[PDB]
This record gives structure tokens, C-alpha cells and sequence, in this order.
């Protein structure tokens, strides 16, 4: 998942929600993951959502 | 006779001195033609456009971010040209000649400039016989003579390729029932798609024949 | 130390030029400013023409002034691939904004590159 | 009235300041008398802060800037046209137009002495004879009576033969370039037939 | 007009110096009949070339911060918004008209910033914090930066606690 | 000399009309941008104008 | 080097040359 200039409220429930559904998984269980998150969202400067 | 008269070529140099957004300006090269090829020496090729009294606007065939402040420019002499001729039949070609499919170079092919003018009033005569699209909208209401310009407008998803695609895999069905002179040979410019939409089209003509 | 070490020229928001006293870097490579607050990156768009480049920042460019050392880094911005990178969550110059602690990359990959050939198009439907 | 030709033909608005800085000191015959007077201005703005402060200060005003020039230019190497140049270059705040005016007078100077700094790159170090002989080679090349001095450079890489550098045009009469075309010209001309 | 062959002229190539120390013994007492005329040179202050449209361009200010408040001697604050070359873009905060060419720009120090603490409540301030009620200055409080960055993902949670606005349409 | 204040009044000495002049602007270089609140025909470049 | 500053001049004026081609002509003798 990119999120590229988005709400960061989305973001925080996307990785909470991804969390509680196993497909992250926190801790030593970390490469039984499905999901990897890159964010650079709304509150960033144009330079990081240009490349994000 | 080559090496009899054999004259040393002399190369004219020139220095980049700002480069961005693929427009290299290019200090020198006082000789350089308006239009001509120019050659970058990290291999990238170019195109001299506009011909300013200090510097040279250069277009960029190819990624900008090889060239810095200070390359070499080297002009190549010649205006733009690609390899035409029988030998480009089949084949999948670049924005310029340069064949992409992975088949080898073009053999059996000939240069040619891309900026030629136009036939004028005494090479042209009437436009009497008809190319069939095959569609049969087209064909009945809309009819096409060979020497045509026929513009294909349209909004964004409708069937404006569909119809240049029949056109072109018809002209396969045709080729096969007429003679040798009166064959229909197709070239399909695609400009600003995805290589995924012409991998599908190459991918279509080879199954099909055309 | 001098040489692949340049100064920050002009601040014009988000874009940064640098002045380089010999040695200019690549466009899209990556430049580190030290002194900032934060870790400011930028990464080169232009050659301006006298020995300047002009550069798009990844942070804020709040803070600079103009004569801050710029590091060059010789290459564009990399970062971690790999399955380390999955369940962690990246931003745009690939630091960890997870607070896990750092990524277990498996290699670290320049963000700039060029698209598939022709040759490599996968095409089923 | 009239006024004698430049050598070459160059870029504007301070090198068409040069120009006509050439084409009254070329009637006057002082053409290398004002030329080091106009090093010593870069001199001068080297070891001085408030000469170059007319000549970077915005703030400084225009009268004052230019009645500091004329109060210093006193018939002293004044060759009354470095000295009425500073009064119209201070006149419009253009004396920070000095280092790129100087660096046009030049290459206005050298097309003047019949000079080009050539380079040569030969694949051994040179005999007296190929080095007389690849002078004569070299002066097709320049097309007037111009002398040519060189840099003669070291490169094994060329198979004998020598590469020209004019830096601003290259000539390649090396052999490694021969054999390249060569095999060009042949390994094309076999597919015509 | 190259580079190169302007760095090459850094290097002395005269070797005949009649006007070098012709000038040399009379630029002194040139500058010292035109003092009074010359505004004192500036470097770590700003002086403002040009103000129009409520931006002043500024010259000097050479180690002003991007987006830092500067402060002109007028009393009218502003803010360095571009850093260029040889100039300064101050965006001015308040009427341009109090602004001259030749004014004194004063660095502050300090990125754009209003005062911030338990002391500002209560009172009605302007858009820079300055207030205009008139019950005096901002007392117990501290002075913190406009232009702070938002909180990331990791530093938010859900929210849970219902925040009534008292109006019924709303509220329900 | 120094220059006069944005929206500072200027006259203008010796015109058919009086014109007066209404300070816009500091353009640099010891310039002001004024908009005049007469017609300007007849203006001539150095007419000397008094700041009020 | 201190010279940086002088290495770009900026002019108020296009015309420029209209100036100085009216004070070097009759500069010389
Ligand atoms: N004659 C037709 N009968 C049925 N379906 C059609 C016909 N022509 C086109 N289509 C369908 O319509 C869609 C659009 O056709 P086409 O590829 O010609 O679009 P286009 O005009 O090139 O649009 P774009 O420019 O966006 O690619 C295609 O998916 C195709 O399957
Ligand atoms: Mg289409």
C-alpha cells in the first residue's frame, strides 16, 4: 500500500485494522506479514509526495 | 575508391551547459543544422532545435539524468532519419528505426530523413480506388480511397483503435486474394500508450497474420 | 572534504539550489543537507548552468540558509527492499516510521528506474 | 564614419561591449595597451572592497559611483578609451560587467594574433620529422595563416595516426577511427549485396 | 563567455602595474569626499531594495533561515520566504507603506512564531499573536513555531470520546 | 534623494492641469511607481516632482 | 575566490550598448 497524499487518519486505521486482521503482524512474527505500508501523506511537502 | 579518397571527417564539439527536463542548452557546435542529430558522449542521442546565437537548444532522445553540465555534444551531420525500406515489415520499431521486439537489427533496410515535403500538385493524381476497411459502417457510409486522409475522432473509450485494428488486419485478408502490386502494406504508429497496450497488439497481428 | 561537498545557493520553498565547486552530481541523485533539524534529503532535477544544480527537498526546507554544506551521496534515493520490509511502514526515503525499530533490508534499491522493455511484456488476460 | 571589422563574431550585451572595445582600440593601435589595463581593473577588484562596492552595491548612488571612476583615472595609462569606458560602465552600474567584458576581449585577441591553441594526442611520443610533418598535416584545419601551438598527448589506445583537438572541433586522422570505418564501410557495403 | 576560461583570469596576467598604484593612493581620499553620500554597507542586517505589492525585496541578510520572521525598522515584522542569490523575498505581515527602500531589515532569528500557553487564553490576538484587545501584553506563555509538522501514523490513535456541539441536528 | 512613502502624494511642476501622483510602489533602484490622477500628456521624462 | 560576485553582472538596461558606443566613439582621437 502507497499512500500518496492522503488523510493520515487513513493511514493510522490501515495500519491498525491490518494489524487486528494478521496481515501485519508485530513483534518476531514480523516476515509472516502479507503487507507492506509506504506513506506520504497530505502533511508532507510537495517533495515527498512527488516521490512517494 | 574508399580508402583512395578517404577524407578525415571533422567532428565539431560543444559543451552542455544546462541540462533539465530533457532539454540539454548546449554551448558550440557552430556548424550544427536545425534538425540535425546531435550525439552526447554518455551515448545518449539528441536533436538540435532551436538554434540560438549563444546556445543550442537540445532535445533529449532518451533519459536526461546521463548528462551533466559539461558533457560533449558531438553533431553527427545529418538530419533525423530511420532505416525504411521491405525490411521493416514484422517488426517493432522505437520512436526512431530502432527495433524493440528482440529480433536482431534491420536487416534489408535503407535511411531515409523523417521530415521529407510533401507531393505537390503535379505528383498527385484523383483518389479512384477504394481501400476496404472492412467495417461495414465505414465501407457503406463513410468509403475510403487509397490517397485518403481519414481522421478517426472520437471521446476517450469508444471504438476508435477497434476500427484501425479491422483496417489493418483486413488488408491481410486482401493481400492474399490480389495481385502483388494492388497489396496494402500497414504501419501502426503508436504514440503515448503503454507498452502492455502495443504488446497486445503485436500479440494480435502475429495471431492473426496481418 | 570541498570537492563533493557543495553549498545550498538559493531556498525557493520546496526547491533548494546547490552550488557545487567542482564535481556536480547526477540529475536524481540524492543530496544530504547537514546542520538541519531533521534529515533533510534532496534529490537533483536540474543543472541550472554554473555550476549549480536545483533540487526538490523531501522535508521542509525551513532552516536553510545559504551557505549550508550539502553532501553529495553519489547515487539517487535508495531504499530497503526486501521481505524485511514487509509489516513495517516506510516513508518516502525509506525510514521506519513504525517505531520497530530499523528495516532488515534485503538489499537497498534506487527508486529511479526505467520501465520493462518490450521484450518483458507479460501479456494474459 | 566607419569602423574596422572584428575578427569573429560573438554573443551580446557584453561581448558586444568587447566588440566595440576592440573596434576603437584597433583604430587607435593601442589594442594590447588597453588590454592589460583591463587586467589590471580585475587586479584592482581583487585587493580592493571599495572599489568592487561600485560595482556590486546597489545601494551606492549612481553619481557617486561614477564620480569615484573619473576622480581615479587622471592621465595616468588613462588611454582615453579604458577611461571614458569606466565613466559609461559606471554610468549604468555595469562595472560588475568587467570580468565577463575582458575574458570576450581575449578571444577577440587571439583571432587578432592568428593563434590557435591546438591539442594533439599522437599514440607514441613524437620524431622531430612526424612532429614537422603533422604541423603541415594540421594546418588544412585552420583556414587562414594561423599558428597553431600544441599539447601533445599520449594515448595507446589509438593505433598510430594522431587525434586533433581544436576545442571546439576534433580531428581524427588516428588509425584505430580508419579501421573502425573501415570495418563500418565493408561490413555495410556486404549487406547491399 | 566560458567558465573555465573565466577561472583562469583569477590569476594575475598583467606584469605592468602603472595603474595598479596610480589608483591605489587616490581611491582613499576619493571615498572619503563622497562618505556622507554612502549608506553604511550591509551583510548580517538586510536593507530593502524594492517594496510593492506587500512583498519587500531585501538585500543582505546573509545567513537569514528560510521562512525565519524577520523584523523591519519600521516595527513591521515579516517573513523570509524565498532566499535567493543576492536578494531576500520577505512577505510582509501588516501595510507595506510604512516599508521604504533603504529601511534596516533586522534578522530575529527565529522561524515564523506566535505565543503559545495557558496566558493566550482568554484574549483576542491578531493573526501573529500580537493582541488587540488591549489589556495588555501576552504574559504567561511561551513563543512556538507556526509551521510545525503534523503528527505521523504512529503518533495518532482512533478516536473515541464524543466531543457534543450542543446542537441537535448535529449531535444527533 | 530619499524617496517618498507607498501611497505618499506627488506633484508634479509645471503642467496644464496640476497632476498629482500617488506613490504605488518602490521598484528599486531609487524609483517609485506612481498612478497618476490626471491625464499624463504633455509629461515629459525629468519634470521635476515634489514630494508632498 | 572573491570575484564570485562580480562574475554575473546584471544590467538595468537593454540597451547598454547605446551608452558606451556614445562614449568610446568620440573617445577616439
Ligand atoms: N465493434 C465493437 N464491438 C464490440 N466491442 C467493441 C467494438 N469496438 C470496441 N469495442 C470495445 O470497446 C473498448 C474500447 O475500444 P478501443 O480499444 O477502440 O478504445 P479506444 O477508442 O482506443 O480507447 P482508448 O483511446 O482509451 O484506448 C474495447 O475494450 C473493445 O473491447
Ligand atoms: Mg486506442
Amino acid at each position: 500500500f502507497a499512500g500518496v497524499g492522503e488523510r493520515t487518519r487513513e493511514g493510522n486505521d490501515l495500519y491498525r485494522e491490518m494489524i487486528e486482521s494478521g496481515v501485519i503482524k508485530l513483534g518476531a512474527e514480523r516476515g509472516n506479514s502479507k503487507c507492506t505500508l509506504v506513506y506520504g501523506q497530505m502533511n508532507e511537502p510537495p517533495g515527498a509526495r512527488a516521490r512517494v | 575508391e574508399w580508402e583512395k579518397s578517404y577524407q578525415p571527417p571533422v567532428i565539431h564539439l560543444g559543451r552542455v551547459l544546462s541540462v533539465g527536463d530533457g532539454i540539454a542548452r548546449v554551448y558550440g557546435l557552430k556548424s550544427v543544422q536545425a534538425g540535425e542529430l546531435v550525439c552526447f558522449d554518455s551515448g545518449v542521442k539528441g536533436m538540435a532545435l532551436n538554434l540560438q546565437a549563444d546556445h543550442v537548444g537540445v532535445v533529449v532522445f532518451g533519459n536526461d539524468s546521463v548528462i551533466h553540465q559539461g558533457d560533449l555534444v558531438y553533431r553527427t551531420g545529418q538530419i533525423v532519419n530511420v532505416p525504411i525500406g521491405p525490411g521493416t515489415l514484422g517488426r517493432v520499431t522505437d520512436g526512431l528505426g530502432q527495433p524493440i521486439d528482440g529480433k536482431g537489427p534491420l536487416t534489408n533496410v535503407r535511411s531515409s530523413l523523417v521530415e521529407v515535403k510533401a507531393p505537390g500538385i503535379i505528383a498527385r493524381q484523383s483518389v479512384r480506388e477504394p481501400l476496404f476497411t472492412g467495417v461495414k459502417a465505414v465501407d457503406a457510409l463513410v468509403p475510403i480511397g487509397r490517397g485518403q486522409r481519414e481522421l478517426i475522432i472520437g471521446d476517450r473509450q469508444t471504438g476508435k483503435t477497434a476500427v484501425a485494428i479491422d483496417a489493418i488486419i483486413h488488408q491481410k485478408n486482401c493481400n492474399e486474394q490480389v495481385p502483388k502490386a494492388q497489396r496494402v502494406y500497414c504501419v501502426y504508429v503508436a504514440v503515448g500508450q503503454k507498452r502492455s497496450t502495443v504488446a497486445q497488439l503485436v500479440k494480435l497481428f502475429t495471431q492473426t497474420g496481418a | 572534504p570541498a570537492i563533493d561537498a557543495g553549498y545550498v545557493s538559493q531556498v525557493i520553498g520546496p526547491v533548494v539550489d546547490v552550488r557545487f565547486d567542482g564535481e556536480l552530481p547526477s540529475i536524481l541523485s540524492s543530496l544530504e543537507v547537514e546542520g538541519h533539524s531533521v534529515r533533510l534529503v534532496l534529490e537533483v532535477a536540474q543543472h541550472m548552468g554554473d555550476n549549480t544544480v536545483r533540487c526538490i527537498a523531501m522535508d521542509s526546507t525551513d532552516g536553510l540558509v545559504r551557505g549550508q554544506k550539502v553532501v553529495d551521496t553519489g547515487s539517487p534515493i535508495k531504499v530497503p527492499v526486501g521481505r524485511g520490509t514487509l509489516g513495517r511502514i516506510m516513508n518516502v526515503i525509506g525510514e521506519p516510521v513504525d517505531e520497530q525499530g530499523p528495516i532488515d533490508a534485503a538489499d537497498i534499491w534506487s527508486i529511479h528506474r526505467e520501465a520493462p522493455e518490450f521484450t518483458e511484456q507479460s501479456t494474459e488476460q | 564614419l566607419k569602423l574596422p571589422t572584428a575578427p569573429l563574431q560573438l554573443s551580446g550585451t557584453s561581448a558586444q561591449i568587447a566588440t566595440l572595445l576592440w573596434q576603437v582600440a584597433a583604430k587607435e593601435n593601442q589594442l594590447d595597451k588597453v588590454q592589460d589595463e583591463l587586467y589590471q581593473f580585475i587586479e584592482l577588484f581583487k585587493q580592493h572592497s571599495e572599489l568592487r562596492r561600485l560595482a556590486t552595491d546597489p545601494f551606492v548612488p549612481t553619481l557617486v559611483r561614477t564620480k569615484i571612476i573619473s576622480s581615479v583615472l587622471k592621465d595616468s595609462g588613462a588611454s582615453e578609451i579604458t577611461k571614458k569606458l569606466f565613466e559609461a560602465l559606471a554610468d549604468e552600474g555595469a562595472l560588475s560587467a568587467l570580468l565577463e567584458v575582458t575574458v570576450n576581449y581575449e578571444e577577440l585577441m587571439l583571432a587578432h594574433k592568428k593563434e590557435v591553441y591546438c591539442t594533439v594526442i599522437t599514440a607514441e611520443p613524437l620524431d622531430k620529422l612526424e612532429r614537422v610533418e603533422l604541423t603541415k598535416k594540421a594546418e588544412k584545419f585552420v583556414d587562414a595563416g594561423f599558428k597553431l601551438v600544441m599539447q601533445e598527448k599520449i594515448d595507446k589506445k589509438l593505433l598510430g595516426g594522431f587525434v586533433i583537438e581544436f576545442s571546439d572541433r576534433r580531428v581524427d586522422m588516428s588509425t584505430a577511427k580508419k579501421v573502425e570505418e573501415f570495418n563500418n564501410f565493408v561490413n555495410k557495403l556486404v549487406l547491399s549485396i | 563567455a566560458d567558465a573555465k576560461a573565466l577561472d583562469e583570469l583569477r590569476k594575475p596576467k598583467f606584469s605592468s602595474k602603472y595603474l595598479i598604484q596610480h589608483v591605489s593612493q587616490k581611491l582613499i581620499p576619493a571615498v572619503k569626499e563622497w562618505e556622507k553620500s554612502y549608506q553604511p554597507p550591509v551583510i548580517h542586517l538586510g536593507r530593502v531594495l524594492s517594496v510593492g505589492d506587500g512583498i519587500a525585496r531585501v538585500y543582505g541578510l546573509k545567513s537569514v533561515q528560510a521562512g525565519e520572521l524577520v523584523c523591519f525598522d519600521s516595527g513591521v515584522k515579516g517573513m523570509a520566504l524565498n532566499l535567493q542569490a543576492d536578494h531576500v523575498g520577505v512577505v510582509v505581515f501588516g501595510n507595506d507603506s510604512v516599508i521604504h527602500q533603504g529601511d534596516l531589515v533586522y534578522r530575529t532569528g527565529q522561524i515564523v512564531n506566535v505565543p503559545i500557553g495557558p496566558g493566550t487564553l482568554g484574549r483576542v490576538t491578531d493573526g501573529l499573536g500580537q493582541p488587540i484587545d488591549g489589556k495588555g501584553p501576552l504574559t504567561n506563555v511561551r513563543s512556538s513555531l507556526v509551521e510545525v509538522k503534523a503528527p505521523g501514523i504512529i503518533a495518532r490513535q482512533s478516536v473515541r470520546e464524543p466531543l457534543f456541539t450542543g446542537v441537535k441536528a448535529v449531535d444527533a
